[PDB]
RNA sequence: UAUCCGGUAAAGCGAAUGAUUAGAGGUCUUGGGGCCGAAACGAUCUCAACCUAUUCUCAAACUUUAAAUGGGUAAGAAGCC
RNA sequence: GAAACCUCCCGUGGAGCAGAAGGGCAAAAGCUCGCUUGAUCUUGAUUUUCAGUACGAAUACAGACCGUGAAAGCGGGGCCU
RNA sequence: GUCUACGGCCAUACCACCCUGAACGCGCCCGAUCUCGUCUGAUCUCGGAAGCUAAGCAGGGUCGGGCCUGGUUAGUACUUGGAUGGGAGACCGCCUGGGAAUACCGGGUGCUGUAGGCUU
């Protein structure tokens, strides 16, 4: 019987790094406008690696947040492509889980020889109401303690929620 | 031969003390000097427009002029030989009001207090100050029990 | 070689350790500041014999090595290898300089010739603890570590337990109610003050 | 595991900042700017017109700084416009511009010039300032506090300002945060901010709503509806307020008494309960150990 | 007699910085070498660095502390009201 | 993959602030954007070296013309040496 | 009793976990037409008032850490001035005045200004 403690998606994030730049990003990040219905955002090297082949400064990877119900329902699709396991690794210990896919075809687009296979990278950020106070500008605060997300919390959600079975191993 | 620099040797002098860096609480900021208030210097790192000189830290000295957010204070400094009253302009954070004279201030609001009174009793009043004199004489009550005796104790080595 | 011990004596500079600012600092010659049965608890071991100096000089490093083998030699002799615990008390931090001579007194600032350890009047240079038949013995390897020092040194055989700094007479009492508590050849002292789940791990 | 971050020494070397900079509250660099004097001005004030913006209210204060403690020489709330016609969205702009008015009215009749400087009546939106007149009383003058408020176009803190302002306070600003100012392209329109003041923005939204759907129009605007406040009604409603507070904006509290003076919190245990305490525990553990 | 200033002596390092001894505890890490293991955070040691309480000894160019001696002001008519 | 990118948590500053080192700095003095030319024009006063002369370097004002900011303000080069 | 707004001094106010919070507040909260701003109404801005004290916030708790303040350490360390004092020196004792700091052990754990609520 309990009020709002009900565990949320405060967020879905997803990533495409192919440490590439110049085209080959370009092209992932219509793979993420056509999946999520937004457009994405670039992000650029810390530094420069020579076995990577990558500059500092220059564009690796593109990224999108997506939040409410479009999260729910992208997350649900990548959940479907993973057929709905997850292991014990793959939750944080903050009450968040994350998971790959390995290639976006799989959730519901089309291929192209030129616009190929990405692969991708969803992570689930867990949340509750009132976990606002710690982002928010004013008078800021720590979320509590019994409150935050365990990771055992988090994974009885999972196995409620979506009916997932969270694999040992 | 030693380096002339400005900030020479203020490595410990201007340096917030221990566990009070960070803002300048505002009280400093918002606090009155007039002309002719006797006021004490005191750098402070943190504020380094307006800095009073090395030599001005720790001495104390009267306003003479007030400007937007600094006062310029008349310091007396030795050289060598001789004394010079010389004329600083301090950012307000490096300064404050010497206690020093409110002491005497209230000293001299007690002997206008006891002047106008016991004047018509007729009683005159100690208005001078004077030095802690001898301390009288005075008995010493052992009630009862004698005093206690104080040998010296025997050595002993104990590292 | 290196000069004699005689110039370097009395502490007459400021400490002069090795840093950022002094390198090139040939290391010291004692190295091992503890030997014994270092391995061995509180309780298999009260005795605390101290040599204590006398005046306020600088002990070498080289010293204190032929100072701790000297003592350590005849411990192993006298009562066994595994009968006592030797601990130098004396590093050698202040680094000790060298004006050599192959152009005369122009821009003469030491080299680093070695380390060499401050000591106060008052202060042990070694220490030693083993068991109550053994005082003896102790007291004759302290004796001769003495030969290897320069100044005057008194041999003193302390109050306290072991290596611990609780007076051996309230000792075993203060380990039986839990005021100390065994931790190899330390004693951890428990107070009251911390919270009461620490209390509950003992009495228990 | 990992190193402990918080030690006993990272406590012993940790400064903590300012009682309201951990309260999430005052802007210790904006406050320095804002609040002290020229010190050749000496002892005269410095006022502030404060504006706050709580989740169901506004508070406008006007305060000079003293070195006891900041004080307060007239305040004016929006849970008071109840008295003057608004009923309801008392934390909306139009409510705002009422608090600032009502402020500004209130400060002015303390010294007197009610009469002297009536200010803009008619509610024009565009570019106002009080001049003060030769022969009288000077105008009263104070600065804009926004606080932590990301200071935007159109952000409610300005309304309060705009309203104080046409109350006859000698406020400072430009326009270029009213609501009306176009980014992209840099003209203030005036009669976009008339709008936005007399809840315009709010009853067309209003009329979207109902025209859309019902359901949500319920939903939105329950306390709207009830009270019997409409689209057309709203207009006339602020204009009326306004008048009102422009007659009298004086306060008079409420006689307060009838106490029953009795502890809803809870006392601080003395040293010798806390001392009794760990005794008991400390018993309670050795009976119950000597049994299993 | 009031009232400011100070970072030397001392002290401290179970307080920061840097140095540094030892055992207790810890698969934190992980390793490199072993011994018993096909191999296994399996068993058993080990030495690397890291950490949890402790412990030995240090600093002209480190310091939470912090003296003695010392440097300013002030102690009225150019002041009060 | 020890190192690419994303996310959560801890984080008194252990980073950064052109350079030596010291001080100073966290809804900044750091980083990223937006607009800019106070690094402009002009009297004196002062400080620092001091002989209490210069130079350099600095501090407080005052008069102009500007910048920026909703505004209080801040800015006549570089956080201070 | 206590809160809100703006505060002063800036840990007796910090941190960790635990319990309790009447009424008003403060909040979380529900929306995105407009204002405003985001890859994203998460933040920011705006319009609200269906829920709820879960969280923030307040009050309390912990033989809690920390901090504050006493004792102890200790008239010890150090130190002004003095001697045709000692000592081969290193150093030490005395006189004359001044006098610390850890470990260890106690106590305390925000005060309060201006303006406005609630407990009528
Ligand atoms: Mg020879
Ligand atoms: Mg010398
Ligand atoms: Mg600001
Ligand atoms: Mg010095
Ligand atoms: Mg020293
Ligand atoms: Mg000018
Ligand atoms: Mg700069
Ligand atoms: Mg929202
Ligand atoms: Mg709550
Ligand atoms: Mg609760
Ligand atoms: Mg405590």
């Amino acid at each position: 019987e309990n009020p709002m403690r009900e565990l949320r998606i405060r967020k879905l994030c997803l990533n495409i790094c192919v440490g590439e730049s110049g085209d080959r990003l370009t092209r992932a990040a219509k793979v993420l406008e056509q999946l999520t219905g937004q457009t994405p955002v670039f992000s650029k090297a810390r530094y420069t690696v020579r076995s990577f082949g990558i500059r500092r400064n220059e564009k690796i990877a593109v990224h999108c947040t997506v939040r409410g119900a479009k999260a729910e329902e992208i997350l649900e699709k990548g959940l479907k492509v993973r057929e709905y396991e997850l292991r014990k690794n793959n939750f944080s210990d903050t009450g968040n889980f994350g998971f790959g896919i390995q290639e976006h075809i799989d959730l519901g687009i089309k291929y192209d020889p030129s616009i190929g296979i990405y692969g991708l990278d969803f992570y689930v950020v867990l949340g509750r109401p009132g976990f606002s106070i710690a982002d928010k500008k004013r008078r800021t605060g720590c979320i509590g303690a019994k409150h935050r997300i365990s990771k055992e919390e988090a994974m009885r959600w999972f196995q409620q929620k979506y009916d997932g079975i969270i694999l040992p191993g | 031969t030693n380096t002339k620099g400005k900030r020479r040797g203020t490595r410990y002098m201007f340096s917030r003390p221990f566990r009070k860096h960070g803002v300048v609480p505002l009280a400093t900021y918002m606090r009155i000097y007039k002309k002719g208030d006797i006021v004490d210097i005191k750098g402070m790192g943190t504020v380094q427009k307006g800095m009073p000189h090395k030599c001005y830290h720790g001495k104390t000295g009267r306003v003479y002029n007030v400007t937007q957010h600094a006062v310029g204070i008349v310091v007396n400094k030795q050289v060598k030989g001789k004394i010079l009253a010389k004329r600083i302009n301090v950012r307000i954070e490096h300064i404050k009001h010497s206690k020093s004279r409110d002491s005497f201030l209230k000293r001299v609001k007690e002997n206008d207090q006891k002047k106008k009174e016991a004047k018509e009793k007729g009683t005159w009043v100690q208005l001078k100050r004077q030095p802690a004199p001898p301390r009288e004489a005075h008995f010493v009550r052992t009630n009862g029990k004698e005093p206690e005796l104080l040998e010296p104790i025997p050595y002993e080595f104990m590292a | 070689g290196r000069r004699p011990a005689r110039c370097y004596r009395y502490c007459k500079n400021k400490p002069y350790p090795k840093s950022r600012f002094c390198r090139g600092v040939p290391d010291a010659k004692i190295r091992i500041f503890d030997l014994g049965r270092k391995k061995a608890k509180v309780d298999e071991f009260p005795l605390c014999g101290h040599m204590v100096s006398d005046e306020y000089e600088q002990l070498s490093s080289e010293a204190l090595e032929a100072a701790r083998i000297c003592a350590n030699k005849y411990m192993v002799k006298s009562c066994g290898k595994d009968g006592f615990h030797i601990r130098v008390r004396l590093h050698p931090f202040h680094v000790i300089r060298i004006n050599k001579m192959l152009t005369g007194m122009r821009g003469a600032f030491g080299k680093p010739q070695g380390t060499v350890a401050r000591v106060h009047i008052g202060q042990v240079i070694m220490s030693i603890r083993t068991k109550l038949q053994n005082k003896e013995h102790v007291v004759e390897a302290l004796r001769r570590a003495k030969f290897k020092f320069p100044g005057r040194q008194k041999i003193h055989i302390s109050k306290k337990w072991g290596f611990t700094k609780f007076n051996a007479d309230e000792f075993e009492d203060m380990v039986a109610e839990k005021r100390l508590i065994p931790d190899g050849c330390g004693v951890k002292y428990i107070p009251n003050r911390g919270p009461l789940d620490k209390w509950r791990a003992l009495h228990s | 595991f990992v190193k402990v971050v918080k030690n006993k020494a990272y406590f012993k070397r940790y400064q903590v900042k300012f009682r309201r900079r951990r309260e999430g509250k005052t802007d210790y660099y904006a406050r320095k700017r804002l609040v002290i004097q020229d010190k050749n001005k000496y002892n005269t004030p410095k006022y502030r017109m404060i504006v706050r913006v709580t989740n169901r209210d506004i508070i406008c204060q006007i305060a000079y700084a003293r070195i006891e403690g900041d004080m307060i020489v007239c305040a004016a709330y929006a849970h008071e416009l109840p008295k003057y016609g608004v009923k309801v969205g008392l934390t909306n702009y139009a409510a705002a511009y009422c608090t600032g008015l009502l402020l500004a009215r209130r400060l002015l009749n303390r010294f007197g010039m009610d009469k002297i400087y009536e200010g803009q009546v008619e509610v024009t939106g565009d570019e106002y300032n009080v001049e003060s007149i030769d022969g009288q009383p000077g105008a009263f003058t104070c600065y804009l506090d926004a606080g932590l408020a990301r200071t935007t176009t159109g952000n409610k803190v300005f309304g309060a300002l705009k309203g104080a302002v046409d109350g006859g306070l000698s406020i400072p600003h430009s326009t270029k945060r009213f609501p009306g100012y176009d980014s992209e392209s840099k003209e203030f329109n005036a009669e976009v901010h008339r709008k936005h003041i007399m809840g315009q923005n709010v009853a067309d939204y209003m009329r979207y709503l109902m025209e859309e759907d019902e359901d949500a129009y319920k939903k939105q605007f329950s306390q709207y509806i009830k009270n019997n406040v409409t689209p057309d009604m709203m207009e006339e409603m602020y204009k009326k307020a306004h008048a009102a507070i422009r007659e009298n904006p004086v306060y008079e509290k409420k006689p307060k008494r009838e106490v029953k003076k009795k502890r809803w919190n809870r006392p601080k245990m003395s040293l010798a309960q806390k001392k009794d305490r760990v005794a008991q525990k400390k018993a309670s553990f050795l009976r119950a150990q000597e049994r299993a």
